[PDB]
């Protein structure tokens, strides 16, 4: 019967995540216990998976790394953690993963992606980028 | 041929011109000028006293059954003595045509309300009074819509600045939202975009 | 060569656009007969 | 040209009357709606597992503005101020002076992300493809001031997202 | 210290309870309400995260100012904020609510909802995509997670 | 609203904004349709009929839904005309007026569709008209998909 | 979808329709995200000759409105337009 | 050290030039003092000890950038230094009506005010405002009043 | 990216808060966002192309992905011709 | 010239008197309903000041138009259309006093 097949598929999901401990790990971290083909992994540790059988919008997903840029991300994960190269593959902007089609290499491009830094000492602070317009007269230092 | 340019329909132009002459003949007491735009739109210019008579004539079938008030609005041109140009847009479903009636007024001269003839002009006249300074006589209930309850000025008037004169903020001392004089952090940058060269010679005004 | 997002040659397939609310269920006599029969059996 | 909704007369035959009496007494239509809801219960839910799963986007997506550079590394913007003119919300403030090298560069380029309407203008106006709304959308801030971007912030965003932005422009530059 | 440990664990518990069950109020003025509903729509359904729309301000915990805040609407917005029990957080959605957006120079628009009520998270966009709003809500949840109310109480 | 999300995806593909796009401009359209969009619109439209049918199943014949709307908000045709009503409000009362047929603006003269007309001028009749208008919009969408011309998307 | 046959039968019977044929969720039927590069056609005015802007200048062909009557200086009754023709009931489905 | 020319009409966006650090701004008097500074457009460098949530109500009082929230430690003097470093005026409102376990009446009325005054002088703060009840006196029976008088003399 | 006497990182614009200025307080517990890459240095580093024609055209690279095409005159031996947009430098050989 | 409501200045004065009467008697009800902290006398003094603001007008039509506006404001206050904020906007409490002597203006700013 198909019910037995579904139960066995659940058992295969348990095995594929590395055992019961990995199954519980992914269940608590991501709330999803699906097993998919590992397309690749960024330098920061985020792992990217693809399951074309699942309907559009769930065919691609990312398991965020437990540690990025000196922050423990085992429980606190955010979308900004995705590096730009994998961002377009994840959001379906392109069908080609960065491993297959690497981005063009430029010197000015950042080598380490930073997540949203709001609420942190690294937060951006606005300031004027122009010098003083009017220069005041400097009084002479001699008494007269 | 000439794909870019908009096609012209002369038949509708002739029909609108003939109907405009019809309206001009029927009520010469009020109509001052009737013109047909080359995009096939008919405008009848009326003395302010004729708003109710001519509109009632248009609604009732003297070969004209304009029974729906498209929109009612004003255009404030400060140069003219009657700075406000009251504009009526009507649609006739029987004849699948629309005509426009336009009249003028001052800040101090009331214009008769058209609530009786159309009944859709209640809120339109209220909006005209709230934005522009035009007062409609015999209106069932003339009060402000789209402005704050205590708003003093009349916006859309070409004199009212876009940012207004007052600004609202919450004040903890009085535990209430309080108005204050406007003080913009970034002044709206006025751009002078008009080109020094004439664009349309067809509309060249006489040198005088 | 020109390549714009164009309909496929011959156009797309027909697209259903009318109510297809199906006709389902037994006739009223049948429903009443079933109900009364169940009631009679229960009573017995 | 026109179709009549309603405007239908029920049959008065005994079978039809019995059917309608059955519908009223036996709540048939309510049961049909219930069955529809049950079927939707057994259908697969459409929820995506955000943030682990992201919603689809096209290359033309309009998000966080990002100043770009030439491959050499020189900043593309050439202080044309065309963006400030088209800006429909006046969220772009540009100040320029001849730099030491003598090139026409912007001493100040501020995009107030609190006044911008994400119209997509400027991206379509800049003659040198300088300001280009990036793919990023998740740049919420805890304070208002963080959303008043500066030229340094825009250039940092461009450097951060250039890998994706160049690819998106490459995807869409032929349509423009 | 043991007392500090107990206080820290209790604060973790209360912060987890508050961030897991965030009840935003059904408050949408302008266009951004549509994207808010799309967040409530099945694709990005907020109920998975514990986010449930509850009409009552007294039964609500977060106010999402989704839309242009006009001068006429501002006193009502302040009133509904005040009637909302604490802890209360405000999320500003849309350029219009953040700083006035397209209608910043309008006579009838309050240039940002920060002027009327304090704001915790600003969601840029016009309209902010529903994913951006969900991201802002999760950022608010992390902000709650970082709160140290009981720790500060113990340090006094 | 799931279908609404898909239509927002179509908006995003053409213009880059899920809503409030600047696609339609004086002189035409800003950018031509990205390759592959039209067939995706075909895929969406071929199944949208089942969704709208399911909505009718939930609401059209429900006793409660009829009781809430069968005779509320009745407007006389002459009163509707005088008060300036337009669209369904007019057509619900039974007057036959649709600007798409009476005064076609762009290419509606080259498409075939039926204007839904009501008979009792109530909320339920307006509901019926809105649902039918959706169906006729699906028909118009099929027609437009089949006969999209090749060429420029903005005035030369 | 990935539903078992039993669940498919149950959902279809509850609907009264075959849900499997038309599934709201999207699968491989969607168009590929990456598409071959496009080549958009030029318009009518992309010509090297006989393309003087004077001929195709739409704006300069507009004129101020013609004044039919001005106060400041038998005949058959006329209407703004011919009366509208009565609409005809649709052939495809006259009554919903 | 930090002289600012007043500009504007004295409104919310105007620059009054009074860069101030209102200690105890979250207080009953602080709620109003900060409000007035903001409505004058005075840059207020608010030092806080509590959670930012409690300080959130002070945010609307000033315009964008006018109100800066910086955590300070009551005992540590470097926090006082960093919070008065660029201030031309420092206001001392650090009063606790009741006496806490960690902080006694002396701690909050002598050490803290004296530390603030001294560090303000080190940074070059032009003007300092201190608050002590009229009843507070060097012989006043209430311990907190006596500490307030001592702190006043030390300030 | 040089450092001002106050310790701030001077911007490519040359912006740095003076010790007297009170606006430095905004970075007290936060950071001043400065882009380390400076356009002037990078444009200087690029080698000068040598072309044997009196007039050359720079599109900035990538065709439509660059900047409007301009033609640069290289007659002057003393000074290299510089693209107004790209900033690349060209000169005739010898 | 077409009269709005009065053909002469006297008739406009009569209408002004009626409007003043109505505002005067409404003031205590406004104080009670809106829970304002001002006294009835204070509100009536503000009413008197507002009425004297328009005293210099010497045209009957302008007087009539002002009366119409006054009637609309009174209808708003009689209903609860205006909030407590709107009612207190007459009392410019938050706004700081603006000195009027030349020397103070010279000190404060460049404004004429
Ligand atoms: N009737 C009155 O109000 C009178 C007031 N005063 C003085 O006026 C000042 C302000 O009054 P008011 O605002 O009403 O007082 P509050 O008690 O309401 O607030 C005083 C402020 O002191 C701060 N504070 C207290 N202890 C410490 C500490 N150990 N470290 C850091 N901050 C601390 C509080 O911050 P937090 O809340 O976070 O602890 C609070 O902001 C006080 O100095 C008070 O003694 C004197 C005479 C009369
Ligand atoms: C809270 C209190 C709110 C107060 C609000 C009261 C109002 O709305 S004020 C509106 C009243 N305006 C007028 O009456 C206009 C009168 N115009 C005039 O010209 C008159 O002064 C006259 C005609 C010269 C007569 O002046 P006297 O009353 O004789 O001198
Ligand atoms: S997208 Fe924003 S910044 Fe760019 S032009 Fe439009 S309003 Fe201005
Ligand atoms: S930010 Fe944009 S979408 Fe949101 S309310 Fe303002 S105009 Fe509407």
């Amino acid at each position: 019967m198909e019910l037995v097949q579904v139960l066995r598929r659940g058992l295969q999901q348990v095995s594929g995540h590395g055992g019961l401990r990995g199954y519980l790990r992914v269940l608590f971290r991501a709330n999803d216990v699906r097993v998919g083909t590992l397309v690749g992994e960024d330098k920061y540790g985020n792992k990217y998976y693809e399951d074309n059988k699942q309907f559009f919008g769930r065919h691609r997903w990312v398991i965020y790394t437990t540690e990025m840029n000196g922050r423990d991300t085992f429980w606190d994960v955010d979308g900004s953690m995705v590096p730009p190269e994998w961002h377009r593959w994840l959001h379906c902007m392109t069908d080609d993963p960065p491993t297959t089609k690497p981005p063009t290499a430029r010197k000015y491009i950042w080598t380490n992606h930073k997540f949203n830094v709001s609420g942190t000492p690294q937060q951006y602070v606005p300031y004027s980028t122009t010098r003083k317009k009017i220069q005041e007269w400097v009084p002479p230092s001699t008494p007269y | 041929t000439r794909p870019t340019i908009r096609p012209r329909n002369d038949v509708v132009h002739k029909q609108l011109s003939a109907f405009g002459q019809y309206v001009a003949e029927i009520l010469p007491k009020y109509v001052q000028q009737v013109q047909v735009s080359c995009f096939n739109e008919l405008e009848i210019f009326i003395h302010p006293d004729g708003v109710i008579p001519v509109l009632t004539f248009l609604r009732d079938h003297t070969n004209a059954q304009f029974k729906s008030l498209a929109d009612l609005t004003a255009v404030d041109v400060p140069t003219r003595q009657n700075r406000f140009e009251i504009v009526y847009n009507l649609l006739s479903l029987r004849f699948n045509s629309r005509i426009r009636v336009k009249t003028y007024t001052d800040e101090l001269t009331p214009i008769e309300s058209s609530v009786t003839v159309y009944k859709a002009a209640n809120w339109y006249e209220r909006e005209i009074w709230d934005m522009f300074g035009v007062f409609f006589a015999n209106h069932p209930d003339l009060r402000r819509i789209l402005t704050d309850y205590g708003f003093e000025g009349h916006p859309f008037r070409k004199d009212f600045p876009l940012s207004g004169y007052v600004e609202l903020r919450y004040d903890d001392e009085v535990k209430r939202v309080v108005a204050e004089p406007v003080e913009l952090a970034q002044e709206f940058r006025k751009f002078d975009l008009n080109s020094p060269w004439e664009a349309f010679p067809a509309y060249r005004q006489p040198p005088e | 060569k020109v390549k714009q997002d164009m309909p496929p040659p011959g156009g797309y397939g027909p697209i259903d656009y009318k109510r297809n609310l199906p006709r389902r269920g037994l006739s009223g006599y049948s429903m009443f007969a079933v109900g009364i029969g169940t009631l009679l059996f229960g009573y017995w | 040209t026109y179709k009549f909704v309603n405007m239908r007369e029920p049959s008065m035959d005994m079978k039809s009357v019995t059917d309608r009496a059955a519908q009223t007494l036996l709540w048939t239509e309510l049961v049909r709606g219930l069955g529809m809801t049950l079927s939707y219960l057994f259908r697969e839910p459409a929820t995506i597992n955000y943030p682990f799963e992201k919603g689809p986007l096209s290359p033309r997506f309009r998000g966080e503005h990002a100043l770009r550079r030439y491959p050499s590394g020189e900043e593309r913007c050439i202080a044309c101020k065309l963006c400030e003119a088209v800006c429909p919300a006046q969220a772009i403030t540009i100040e320029a002076e001849p730099r030491a090298d003598g090139s026409r560069r912007t001493t100040r380029y501020d995009i107030d992300m609190t006044k911008c309407i994400y119209c997509g203008f400027c991206q379509e106006a800049c003659p040198v493809d300088a300001i280009v709304e990036g793919p990023n959308f998740e740049f919420s801030t805890e304070t208002h001031e963080e959303l008043l971007y500066n030229k340094e912030k825009l250039l940092n965003n461009g450097d951060k997202w250039e890998a994706e932005i160049a690819a998106n422009i490459q995807a869409d530059y032929l349509y423009r | 210290s043991r007392g500090e440990y107990v206080v820290a664990k209790l604060d973790d518990l209360v912060n987890w309870a508050r961030r897991s069950s965030l009840w935003p109020m059904t408050f949408g003025l302008a266009c951004c309400a549509v994207e808010m509903m799309h967040m409530a729509a099945p694709r990005y359904d907020m109920d998975r995260f514990g986010v449930v729309f509850r009409a009552s301000p007294r039964q609500s915990d977060v106010m999402i100012v989704a839309g242009t805040l006009t001068n006429k609407m501002a006193p009502a917005l302040r009133k509904v904020y005040d009637q909302m029990p604490e802890p209360r957080y405000v999320v500003s959605m849309g350029s219009c609510a953040n700083g006035g957006g397209y209608y910043h120079y309008s006579y009838s628009v309050v240039r940002g909802c920060d002027r009327i009520v304090p704001v915790d998270i600003y969601v840029p966009g016009c309209p902010p995509t529903a994913e951006a709003l969900l991201y802002g809500i999760l950022q608010l949840q992390r902000k709650i997670k970082r709160e140290k109310r009981l720790r500060i109480w113990y340090r006094r | 609203f799931e279908e609404r999300e898909k239509m927002f995806e179509f908006y995003e593909r053409v213009s880059g904004a899920r809503m409030h796009a600047a696609y339609i401009r004086p002189g035409g359209v800003h950018q031509d349709l990205p390759l592959g969009l039209l067939d995706d619109i075909y895929e969406f439209s071929k199944n949208f009929s089942f969704r709208i049918d399911e909505l009718e199943e939930m609401l059209t014949n429900n006793r409660i839904w009829r009781n809430r709307t069968v005779d509320i908000g009745v407007v006389t045709a002459e009163d509707a005309l005088n008060y300036g009503f337009s669209g369904v409000m007019l057509r619900g009362s039974g007057i036959q007026w649709d600007l798409r047929k009476t005064q076609p603006y762009d290419v509606y003269d080259q498409v075939e569709f039926d204007v839904p007309i009501g008979s009792r001028g109530d909320c339920y009749d307006r509901y019926l008209c809105r649902v039918e208008e959706m169906r006729q919009s699906l028909r118009i969408i099929s027609q437009c998909l089949n006969k999209m011309p090749p060429g420029e998307i903005k005035v030369d | 979808a990935s539903a078992t046959r039993v669940i498919q039968l149950l959902r279809n019977w509850a609907s009264g329709r075959d849900l499997q044929a038309k599934l709201q969720l999207r699968y491989q039927e969607i168009s590929k995200r990456t598409q071959p590069p496009p080549k958009l056609p030029v318009g009518p005015s992309h010509k090297l000759s006989n393309n003087y802007y004077c001929t195709r200048d739409g704006r300069r062909e507009a004129m101020p409105p013609s004044i039919v009557m001005s106060s400041q200086k038998e005949k058959k009754a006329v209407t703004p337009a011919p009366p509208i023709k009565r609409w005809e009931l649709s052939k495809d489905q006259p009554y919903l | 050290h930090h002289a600012l020319i007043p500009h504007g009409k004295g409104g919310r966006s105007s620059v009054s030039g009074i860069v101030a650090t209102v200690f105890g701004a979250t207080g009953f008097l602080g709620r109003y003092v900060v409000n007035h500074l903001g409505r004058m457009g005075s840059q207020v460098i608010v030092p806080y000890r509590c959670e930012p949530y409690d300080t959130m109500h002070l945010r609307p009082m000033g315009d964008l950038g006018q109100i800066i929230f910086m955590e300070w430690n009551g005992k540590d003097k470097d926090s006082i230094r960093k919070v008065v470093e660029h201030s031309n005026v420092v206001i001392n409102l650090v009063g606790r009506e009741w006496e806490t376990k960690n902080f006694d009446f002396e701690d909050v009325f002598v050490k803290i005010p004296h530390a603030i005054a001294q560090v303000s002088k080190e940074a070059g703060v032009e003007k300092l405002i201190h608050i002590s009840h009229l009843n507070a006196d060097i012989k006043s029976p209430s311990r907190y009043l006596r500490s307030k008088a001592v702190g006043e003399k030390e300030v | 990216v040089r450092t001002s006497p106050t310790g701030e990182k001077v911007t490519h614009t040359g912006q740095a808060y003076d010790d007297g200025d009170y606006r430095r307080v905004r970075f007290s517990d936060r950071q001043k966002e400065v882009n380390e890459n400076f356009a002037i240095d990078l444009i200087a580093e690029q080698p000068v192309s040598e072309v044997g024609s009196r007039v050359i055209s720079c599109d900035g690279g990538g065709g439509a992905l660059g900047h409007p095409r301009v033609y640069i005159n290289l007659d002057k031996e003393t000074k290299t011709g510089t693209c107004g947009y790209c900033g690349l430098q060209f000169r005739q050989p010898h | 010239v077409k009269p709005i409501f009065s053909r002469d200045m006297n008739e406009a004065k009569r209408r002004v008197r009626e409007l003043y009467r109505a505002w005067y008697r409404e003031v205590p009800n406004t104080v009670h309903l809106f829970q304002l902290d001002i006294s009835v006398k204070q509100g009536r003094d503000k009413v008197r000041e507002m009425f004297m603001k328009n005293a210099h007008v010497t045209d009957p039509r302008v007087v009539d138009l002002l009366v119409i506006k006054g009637k609309m404001e009174l209808e708003e206050t009689i209903n609860v259309w205006k909030q407590r904020t709107h009612i207190m906007r007459f009392f410019h409490e938050t706004e700081a006093p603006r000195p009027t002597d030349f020397l103070s203006k010279f000190y404060v700013g460049h404004d004429p």
